């Protein structure tokens, strides 16, 4: 047998779907999502660490000179001086007055902890949403996971399900992503081969372990002063230690739809957007034949309380004329109220209790128990608590149906002057047919 | 195999593939008479050369009549007022306008 | 200095870019593309091998009965049969005539050598084009690789090139990829969890070494015939060996724009479509000043042959009047003809030839040697060949613009017929004022 439905995407919200077919009792399902990830389709543009400049020991020469080297290295820069007088610790050091040069050399590379802590820069062009729906019917509760696109298909017990494509294609990321340790940043990073000193991306390597480092940290190599032995230089500071402080927040603290952002297989888990379509394949050995079901006649419901609270704040009472005990399956044929627990146990006496939940002042929902229906009407009252710690179990709908007390006064003003308007027409119809001819 | 202009590749058996492009030769004769210049543009684009020559032919017979239709209109406006009232047809104009009132008309 | 150009996407075809700024000599460039390989962003969805039906020896218990264990394998099929009589080689087997059961089981798993040869089903939704460009100017001759998008930047001599985004967004991969050994079949394979017996994908495991094998091959058992210790089973044969021989041709052998298709990081190299915008950053240490450049005057151009052949059919004797021996950089300025060698030397007497390649009956282009311009003219003839092994080296421009033989007869007819249509309009003003005034 085949059946389709759509469920809203909010987590911790048991949805009920109703199945009707000729020759069997009606049956209700219970789909309830328990988690939802959203992994982008990554590719590392580059990776960023905190650099290390290695200035080796400066090589003097006491009589001759020396020349430049032109080695191959990321930000290599060496240049030789004229005659300097070292004067190390006791007396002089070359024992001349001039013609004693001092070659200086400096370069940069990646860190030593670059494989441990690092910012990782990715690109999010597509995304594949997973889910963790649990499924409840009869005496069967399972919990399966499935990629939410309209072709993957999973089986539960003796039935099979598949989940359609997500309605929208919205991402909390953008096409740019920065992953340091626990905080993806939605910032348009500067691209590869165009790093800027001081700002994020001063050193850039294509993957975690490779050659071909890229760096322009503006390394300048000045001239040594009077008679001490030191190699001085100047450099713009490490960008990556500015970005550890000057980072404002994460993206976990300014995500749009209230979604936590984990980091290690970079994720966007538990969003709240759109709705998910389903497809059912319940076989025939799950229903009950109509002979085995308990026959129900003469329904009549009668409300008691009905507050507007976000939980199941409403209790109804129903009467009936049965013939044998059994187990029915209730359902609501409106999006105004949602009856809880779906699986009542009918007995000999004609009296059961339910629990529903509305959001408007006057409902008009209609209840089917076992192939028999009736309609319920209530007069409801607003609650008192302003801030509640849990979510919303109803559907957001505020409209009195047709016969609420707030709309009954409308029909006693609409029929009043509207019935007097046609009476002013019916005078003119008589006048424009009697004394247009006499 | 039809080798049109962009070439083909073809593999026979287990040999490496071979690509062969098409040269832009023709059958006509360029830089010559106006009747043999159409055949040069006929091996090149054989179906786009008839729709080109028809609009170069329709533009000739239409613009040739529209000069004579302005001649016969301008011929009429110099012969008519000398044809209403009884009077001679002034043979100075006969050399210019070969007027149909020739001899007894 | 900054300059933008749009090279065509033809593999193995030189392009001349020409730079003219204030004060310096005109300088040409010669960019040439060598290879172009685009790859989609794959992600494996399942892996298909052969299967291997395992079945153990059958179990016969002749004193009493037995029952099935009902374990969980992919296609685990138990069925116990009633009273048999085995007839082993020496006499009877189990010393009775009835009341003896026989437990027969068989199931399926993945093949032995599955990690060696295996089909793989990927997904093509984006692309990522790389290229390989030879850059030539002066004495600089290098070859680099770069991603073709507006974010990657390569340095060659001292400049910093950047190749723009592709005009089109065309991929010969539709959405989906099936790779076996050296070939992609442009297929629409069934998704993970919808295998069909005999058609492709009856064995779908999520990756190579993981668990959770999926298989529906319709493994049905039957009872042994009369008196032989065997086990019969019937099931539809291997789908994977259907696909090795029923495959017509890969996408390699029917790809549109001359593409060839490799397989290991699945890709499709040397595809000739679209055009690439570039961005140039040549510094001022590569140009030459107009002081050192030889001033060239009194240009003149005449041709002798002008064959329509595809390579460089046509010679051009060109004279000038110089003062100092030096070096020039020729170029055209119209897409009717293209010029070879781009940098020809000079001599005191003006006698240098050129090799152009045009594709029209009467080309009319214009040549600049060292900021010294002229035009040219030709009377071209068709070649006596039909099929050529090499490819073209000319932009297609079939239009004998304003001076040829095919233009002169048009100007005499339309300048001779149009002169007698407007002449009647002069007579329409000449006579009609004299009549009307009289
Ligand atoms: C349908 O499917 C499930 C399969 O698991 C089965 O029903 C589940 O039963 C388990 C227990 O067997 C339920 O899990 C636990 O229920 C406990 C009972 O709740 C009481 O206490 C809480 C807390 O005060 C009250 O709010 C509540 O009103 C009850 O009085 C909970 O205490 C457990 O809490 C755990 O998680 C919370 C976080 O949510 C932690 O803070 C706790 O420390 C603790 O770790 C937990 O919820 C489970 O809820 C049931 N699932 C259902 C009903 O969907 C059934 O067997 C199966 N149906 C059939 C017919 O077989
Ligand atoms: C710097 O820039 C220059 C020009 O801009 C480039 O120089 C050219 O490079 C190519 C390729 O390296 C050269 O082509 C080679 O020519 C050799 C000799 O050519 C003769 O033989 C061929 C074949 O019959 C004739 O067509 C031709 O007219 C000559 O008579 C060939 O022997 C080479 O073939 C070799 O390679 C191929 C595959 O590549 C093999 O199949 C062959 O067996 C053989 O091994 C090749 O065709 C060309 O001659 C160079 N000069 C010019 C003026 O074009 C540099 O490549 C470039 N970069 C540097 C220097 O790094």
């Amino acid at each position: 047998y085949e059946h389709t439905a759509t469920i809203p995407n909010v987590v911790g919200f048991p949805y009920k779907a109703h199945i009707e077919r000729n020759g069997f009792s009606p049956m209700t399902l219970q789909l309830e999502v328990l988690g939802t990830s959203l992994e982008p389709t990554l590719n590392l543009e580059y990776i960023t660490c905190e650099y290390k400049t290695v200035v080796p020991s400066p090589y003097i020469k006491c009589c001759g000179t020396s020349e430049c080297r032109s080695m191959e290295r990321p930000d290599y820069q060496c240049q030789v001086y004229t005659g300097v007088y070292p004067f190390m610790w006791g007396g002089a050091y070359c024992f001349c007055d001039t013609e004693n040069t001092q070659l200086s050399e400096a370069y940069v590379d990646r860190s030593d902890v670059c494989k441990h802590d690092h910012a990782a820069a990715y690109k999010a062009h597509t995304a594949a949403m997973k889910a963790t729906i649990r499924i409840s019917y009869g005496n069967l509760n399972q919990t399966t996971t499935a990629f939410v696109n309209g072709e993957h298909t999973v089986t539960v017990g003796g039935s099979r399900f598949t989940f359609g494509p997500i309605s929208t294609a919205w991402t909390p990321f953008d096409n740019k992503i920065v992953v340091y340790k626990n905080d993806v940043y939605n910032q348009d990073f500067p691209p590869y081969g165009s790093g800027q000193p001081g700002r994020f991306g001063d050193i850039q390597s294509r993957t975690v372990e490779s050659k071909d480092l890229y760096a322009n940290t503006a390394l300048k190599l000045s001239r040594p002063s009077s008679g001490t032995v030191h190699v001085p230089y100047t450099q713009t500071p490490s960008s990556f230690k500015y970005w550890i402080k000057e980072r404002g927040t994460s993206l976990n603290d300014k995500a749009p739809f209230g979604c936590v952002i984990k980091t290690n297989p970079v994720r966007a888990e538990n969003c709240a957007v759109g709705n998910i379509p389903v497809s059912m394949d319940i076989p025939d050995t799950a229903f009950t034949r109509v002979i085995d079901a308990p026959a129900v006649t003469n329904l009549e419901c009668q409300v008691a309380v009905c507050t507007h609270s976000s939980d199941f704040g409403g209790i109804a009472t129903l009467t009936f004329k049965t013939d044998k005990p059994g187990k029915c399956a209730v359902h609501s044929h409106s999006n105004v109220a949602t009856i809880q627990e779906a699986a009542v146990d009918i007995k000999t006496d004609g009296k059961i209790t339910l629990h529903f939940s509305t959001a408007s002042a006057s409902p008009a929902f209609k209840v089917s128990v076992c192939s028999a229906k009736t309609t319920c009407m209530a007069a409801c009252e607003p609650p008192k608590d302003h801030i509640v710690p849990y979510g919303a179990s109803h559907n957001n709908q505020v409209f009195p149906d047709m016969s609420g007390t707030a709309m009954t006064w409308v029909q006693r003003v609409a029929g009043g002057l509207g019935g007097l308007t046609l009476a002013a027409v019916a005078v003119l119809i008589l006048v424009t047919c009697v004394t247009m001819r006499r | 195999i039809p080798v049109t202009e962009e070439g083909i590749e073809y593999r026979w058996g287990n040999n490496p593939p071979v690509r062969l492009w098409a040269q832009l030769t023709t059958e006509g004769k360029p830089h010559g008479w106006p009747h043999e210049i159409i055949l040069y543009y006929y091996g090149l684009y054989p179906a786009a050369t008839i729709a080109a020559v028809s609009a170069a032919g329709l533009a000739v017979v239409l613009s040739l009549l529209a000069s004579c239709y302005m001649f016969a209109t301008a011929r009429r406006k110099c012969l008519t007022p000398y044809a209403l009232t009884p009077g001679a047809v002034v043979p100075v104009t006969l050399g210019v306008l070969c007027c149909a009132p020739r001899a007894h008309a």
